[PDB]
């Protein structure tokens, strides 16, 4: 029920460019309650309780998981561009971390070709698109922190203070071929639209990395566990390739 | 216990249960030369086979109310209660909609349901509700389950009017249960399926059971 | 006579300061059309004159 309410709030606020402070407060309270709920669930199954694990596997948890992933996939990129929503984005990332932990706990104590593992695979193939968006959002920002050491962009840096013009920074991406054309515009938007075309790639590529490091590591661990415990899974290898 | 999903053909049969017969009539419309829908009886198939070529509706799109409003302002999906759906006639390629004309003089509030050739507007979008007490909103629907459909454009139901002794379907304020029976769901790839048109051929270049030409002495018999 | 009181209370609820409350009006009309028995014998169904 909480997931449905949050999805309705997302669908209402999708059109608006800037989230009102009251909506931010309501989102914060809702995500705090959701974070508390997950922790309780993890506690129920953290100890390898097979009966509780089976009861959760045969439940409506997966639909709520899919809905939460769908909400998250748009929340991250909607709140990234703005500069007044960093706290809300960080709280969202913490909530997403908890979601993964609960899933890992669910995955705790599995066997090869397990029923719970197959259920998780079916969940992933049902919600493939949002997972792909999340994975892309993580990887291009990792490559964003990688671009600081690139000579093909450092030479394009002209400002003595270290600032890089907008057009020059577009050309640098295009030369390095790290990010494709449609992704170029998203990176431009998320960049700190500085008063000059000169932009502080330093902060633009150094932010969103601490809060994303933990959740990215958890996602990698989950994918590795599923890949190792489910042999002969072409969809899973597709996710690994992505 | 299968759940209805998009890209599927349904008959949308309504069980009249008139005179304890349970005819389970189904809506149909030609689409060319006539837009209004009407119920044809699917019962008594042994004595006379009822036509079903004009009784197939494909589930084109499924969406929630809020998302529907947003796109109006602007790959199988499981169908669940409180969701908007789009129905496309198989033969006519048009969309089922709720027309503003009211040919029924018995009820002033009644509205006629028909086919429209455009997907624009909210007149062609419909929402199912959990008519059963056990079911509730937000739950995925399943085959063999009665449903109640309401126009998103105007609150109304596919009421089965029978005041004049003839069963008609119209948008009214009275509730009516509808059975969403799927057909042609299990695609036999490379195999011959029901409700299919084809040219039988003893061998090759045969024209098997090809009727005689027009205005022939055979009378096409 | 029974319906007079409820209709008066409803118009007070909907109308304030010469303007109509959109939310209250929408809720009231939705309930009224959902339950047509509130419209009286006439203006209701096929038998309503």
């Amino acid at each position: 029920r909480l997931q449905e309410s949050i999805s309705d709030f997302y669908w209402y606020y999708s059109g608006k460019d800037v989230i009102e402070e009251q909506g931010k407060r309501n989102f914060s309270k809702a995500m705090s309650v959701a974070k508390q709920v997950f922790n309780s669930l993890t506690e129920y199954i953290q100890g390898p309780c097979t009966g509780n694990q089976q009861s959760l596997a045969h439940s409506r948890l997966w639909d709520a998981v899919v809905g939460f992933l769908h909400v998250f996939a748009h929340m991250m990129m909607k709140l990234a561009q703005d500069s007044s929503q960093i706290e809300l984005l960080k709280e969202l990332l913490d909530l997403q971390k908890d979601m993964v932990v609960m899933l890992l706990s669910l995955l705790e104590g599995n066997v090869v070709n397990g029923m719970i593992a197959r259920q998780m695979v079916d969940m992933l193939v049902e919600s493939s698109s949002n997972v792909e968006m999340i994975l892309k959002f993580f990887d291009m920002f990792l490559k964003l922190k990688d671009i600081v050491g690139s000579e093909a962009f450092q030479d394009y840096v002209t400002d003595p203070r270290g600032l890089i013009s907008k057009k020059d920074f577009q050309k640098a991406m295009d030369s390095q071929k790290q990010f494709t054309g449609p992704e170029i515009q998203f990176l431009l938007s998320c960049s700190e639209a500085d008063e000059n075309e000169m932009i502080n790639f330093e902060e633009f590529a150094n932010r969103f990395q601490e809060p994303a490091r933990d959740i990215g590591f958890n996602v990698a661990v989950l994918l590795t566990n599923l890949s190792e415990h489910v042999p002969h899974d072409p969809r899973l290898r597709n996710f690994l390739e992505l | 216990v299968q759940f209805l999903r998009t890209d599927d053909e349904v008959v949308l049969q309504c069980s009249a249960t008139v005179l304890k017969e349970q005819l389970k009539l189904c809506l149909a419309a030609e689409g060319f030369g006539n837009r209004l829908c009407f119920l044809e009886p699917t019962s008594n198939a042994q004595n006379v086979p009822p036509d079903l070529a004009i009784c197939c509706f494909t589930l084109e799109q499924s969406l929630s109310v809020r998302a529907l409003q947003e796109m109006l302002a602007n790959g199988h999906r499981t169908l669940l209660y409180g969701h908007a759906i789009l129905l496309r006639h198989a033969h006519s390629r048009m969309y089922l909609s709720c027309l503003t004309t009211s040919r029924s003089m018995t009820d002033k509030l009644a509205f006629d349901v028909g086919l429209q050739e455009d997907a624009t507007g909210e007149a062609c979008w419909w929402t199912m509700h959990p008519a059963s007490k056990q079911r509730s909103e937000g739950e995925k629907v399943r085959v063999g389950d009665d449903l109640i459909l309401v126009s998103v454009s105007s609150e109304r139901y596919l009421h089965l009017s029978t005041a004049s002794g003839e069963l008609q379907v119209d948008a009214s304020f009275m509730q009516t249960l509808w059975n969403m029976n799927p057909i042609c769901s299990c695609c036999e790839e490379g195999y011959v399926t029901g409700g299919h048109v084809l040219r039988l051929f003893h061998g090759h270049m045969d024209e098997c059971l090809t009727i005689s030409a027009a205005d022939s002495d055979d009378q096409r018999r | 006579c029974g319906g007079e009181r409820y209709l008066d209370f409803l118009r007070f609820a909907v109308f304030v300061n010469g303007e109509s409350v959109e939310e209250n009006a929408n809720v009231v009309v939705r309930l009224l059309i959902r339950k047509p028995e509130c419209f009286g014998p006439a203006l209701r169904g096929e038998g309503g004159s």
